[PDB]
């Protein structure tokens, strides 16, 4: 009547992530309500949709870019590449969200607010480029991939989605050493037309930058980045 | 949503032991059980009505 | 599509809204914050002390590896009192105290990657707890778990050679024979008397009298762990295990250094 | 057939307080019929209720306090930090019990009996004064607070219950240092009017002091006190 | 709300009854007795004498660490006769016996939790054991339970080369293989003759000649242990937990010592 077993050859292992249970020692403890409680959430992708900032002129990072007066089609006003381990984005809960997983999926959201006087007038050309040709070097390449025009006037912000063009389903996090003229291309911004203004206004415009995750945005398969200090 | 467990076993040890136990306060208050259990010392003859009565002051 | 992000909130968007593309969605569940936390990680390397099993117990550390631990993620020890018994601080002790010194390893003990990445306010989950020994040859270990806020001076032995750790009815776990895997491992309840615990920092003081330090909020952890056992000379691991977690108010994560170097990381 | 088994790292370990039975080495064992009994009881709850004395002067301790022939306002009669930890209650069996928790809940019974002359009159200010502002200097600063008029006649004594306030759903039974200034506010005793009397009676009398839970009180998570010893 | 305490029972109440308040009751369940005895708690450390495993037992304590043990809760040993076999004693014995010596730890032999706690005149229960040798390396133990009231004098050997506790049809345990985990669990089951057994003292005497000695009643444990090991040198701890607790008649608890110091204590 003793039941009969066969022990495995890992007997006695630990592993970390077991999908399973271990020995309760002090049952039956109930815990002190906390039913009056607001602002939960439980999953990242609730909140990994919130933009944050993108830092611009690293490493004295800024959360804007600057339009200025003058459209040189060979300059542009910024360039990221589109990793999410840009060192652009090293900081906005994107990024530190996503470096906890091996794998991403769907739309990057760069959201962009004009900061300048009312007074000012512009339009910008921002572009996605994929990769396989290297970066774009002047609008006029730009052009030639998924670009939009931003035009100045009542609404302030401009929200563009980069969307997800890959061979494969997913596309890693993170790099492994530094990633060349990949990565998976770039999203840059150009002026179409200049910064325009009356006399009696400032004539440059600073242009706050954000990312966020986009509705079609996942994430897979938690792991840990590689252990930092911040200082 | 769930965690990391996926075994298909019923847990061997109950819920009020495997886990805290939720509770909720509801903001008004809650009555106590009118008893905690049956012990008690009890009080008798505490009033009246029967005796060698009403020979007894007014 | 043009927005108005001052109102602070954005209407979130796919390729659809600008562009001639379509939706890209597939499921998964590893997202959930539950199941992100799940998992067991380290939180530092403890000790036993010479014949603790069976004298009075007393704080001391073997290499700023300790002889009690306090159950939180927070950074808890302050290598300068390693003789002491341990504290929750509010900040992290790099390995050395002066420039020439390194960050790493930690001294103070604390979960190193929940410090990195917990992005809300407050949170309530039971904790399971894994000691691992560092050896594969017998080991004997004796642990006594004491509910936050709970006596946590086991120092008088009041029963002659048994261990003052082995004393009343609080829970006491004990490991040590031949045939042993060598690890303990247990679940403890969630026992402080606050609803929700801070996750980061808390803006008030311990008293009413306001002797100013701000930063922890009083009984917010999940107890003391006290150890005693037979090799003196073996360390063995903590692992804290978040069970049923729970998390409110989304708030920001630790910083992260600029890349003085190309435009992107890596690793290590 | 014999079934194959996979040994969870913890093998072999003992838990003082598992959920869970051993083995049996005696079994079928009857035995003697104890259904004559009388006075059991199955929770402390139902006799935590019972009122015990509280002692004062500690360490001289008596079970009362005196009453005067003057109302001093700046003077009280007792003050008693609402702890279950008080040197005050020490002795209780409300202390004695609760000792054995991590935390309480609900109201706490103080219990006054006039033991003085049927011929005695007087009133007494009794208050609960919670945590904040320190304890009340006068009779003057009680009367804040929560507090109850006691008017001695032919009901010999009265029942005064502090009342649960808390920013906690519990409060920690046991202080780890000692509690400042803090604790949980203080329950204060004052002559409102004199004990006045008449001729050949004397000029004082003693106020026996008691302490018992509420039915509100709830203590919950058994430990072990720090080890003693009465001598 | 005025009352009247002579009556030696008095009305309970709530904040509700003289202010303008709300009853705040919740729900628990670890206030029940059945529920908070049933953990367990140290009574002493024991010792093996050399080559029991083969030979005659004999009484006998290595370091006021005997042979054999009562099975109850109450004090026994007396340090006196610690090469005698053990008895039940009516108080509890200091760890020194003169001024200048220490109360702890104490050198009887008791359960001091159940001690200081038992607000209760008799209880009935059945008895968890656990054996627990202070030692990782292999260990031999051979343990024969008494009953109450049964023969206690395991001393004569009737098989040559065979431990004399290891003989008859009275209840043996034995564990002791490179494989085992070297403590030993078990439940005796409730012996006394008697319906209910005292839990502190017991006014009358042993024989109806009132050859006065009160405190103890006559077989109210629940039997007599006997060891023989192998490891000589390993002592072990001997642990009680009551199954399914029963108490009769509350009485008064253990006196606490006035803080001839503040307003409150703490611990230790």
């Amino acid at each position: 009547s003793p039941i009969p077993v066969t022990i495995r050859e890992h007997a006695g292992t630990w592993y970390s992530t077991l999908p399973d249970s271990t020995v309760p020692i002090y049952g039956k403890t109930p815990v002190a309500p906390a039913n009056y409680m607001v602002g939960e959430y439980k999953d990242f992708l609730e909140i990994a949709q919130i933009p944050t900032f993108i830092g611009n002129k690293v490493p004295n990072a800024v959360p804007y870019i600057e339009a200025s007066n003058t459209a040189v089609k060979t300059q542009p006003l910024a360039v990221y590449q589109v990793t999410l381990s840009c060192s652009c984005l090293a900081n906005t809960f994107l990024a530190a969200l996503s470096r906890n997983f091996a794998q991403y999926r769907g739309s990057l959201v760069y959201t962009f607010v004009f900061t300048g006087t009312a007074m000012m007038k512009g339009k910008f050309l921002i572009a996605y480029t994929p990769p396989g040709a290297g970066k774009p070097t002047s609008r006029d390449q730009a052009m030639q991939a998924t670009y939009a025009i931003w035009d100045l006037g009542l609404n302030s912000s401009y929200s563009f989605t980069v969307p997800f063009i890959s061979p494969t389903h997913f596309r890693m996090v993170g790099t492994d050493q530094a990633n060349i003229t990949n990565v998976d291309g770039w999203v840059t911004v150009w002026q179409l037309t200049p910064l325009t203004y009356p006399p009696g206004c400032p004539t440059s415009a600073k242009i706050l930058t954000m990312v966020s995750a986009g509705k079609d945005f996942s994430l897979k398969m938690p792991i840990s980045p590689a252990p930092w200090s911040p200082q | 949503s769930e965690g990391n467990e996926g075994v298909i076993i019923n847990n061997f040890y109950s819920n009020q032991y495997q886990n805290s136990i939720d509770l909720s306060a509801n903001a008004t208050g809650s009555d106590p059980p009118k008893t905690y259990g049956q012990f008690s010392n009890l009080l008798s003859g505490a009033v009246n009505a029967f005796s060698n009565m009403l020979p007894l002051l007014a | 599509g043009v927005e108005n992000a001052e109102k602070g909130v954005t209407e979130n968007t796919d390729a659809t809204a600008d562009f001639v593309a379509q939706p890209v969605y597939l499921p998964e569940n590893q997202t959930k914050v539950a199941f992100f936390y799940d998992r067991s990680s380290p939180i530092g390397a403890f000790a036993v002390k010479s014949g603790s099993l069976e004298s009075g117990f007393a704080p001391f550390s073997n290499k700023a590896c300790p002889n009690s631990v306090i159950l939180t993620p927070g950074p808890q020890f302050d290598p300068a009192y390693d003789q002491l018994r341990p504290q929750r601080l509010t900040e992290i002790w790099g390995n050395g105290n002066e420039e020439t010194s390194e960050v790493f390893p930690l001294k103070t003990k604390q979960d190193y990657s929940f410090c990195l990445f917990s992005p809300f306010v407050y949170y309530k989950c039971d904790l399971e707890v894994t000691l691992s020994p560092h050896t594969s040859g017998a080991h004997g270990l004796l642990v006594r778990w004491c509910p936050t806020g709970t006596p946590t001076k086991p120092t008088t032995q009041v029963l002659h050679e048994v261990s003052s750790l082995s004393e009343g009815r609080t829970p006491q776990v004990y490991s040590a024979g031949p045939g042993t895997s060598n690890q303990i491992s247990f679940v403890v309840p969630y026992n402080s008397p606050l609803s929700v615990l801070p996750a980061v920092w808390y803006n008030g003081h311990k008293r009413f009298d306001n002797t100013g330090d701000l930063g922890i909020a009083p009984n917010s952890d999940f107890g003391t762990l006290f150890f005693a056992g037979t090799k003196p000379d073996i360390k063995f691991t903590v692992y804290l295990r978040y069970k049923n977690m729970r998390v409110f108010c989304p708030r920001p994560t630790v910083f992260f250094p600029w890349p003085t170097s190309g435009d992107k990381i890596d690793m290590t």
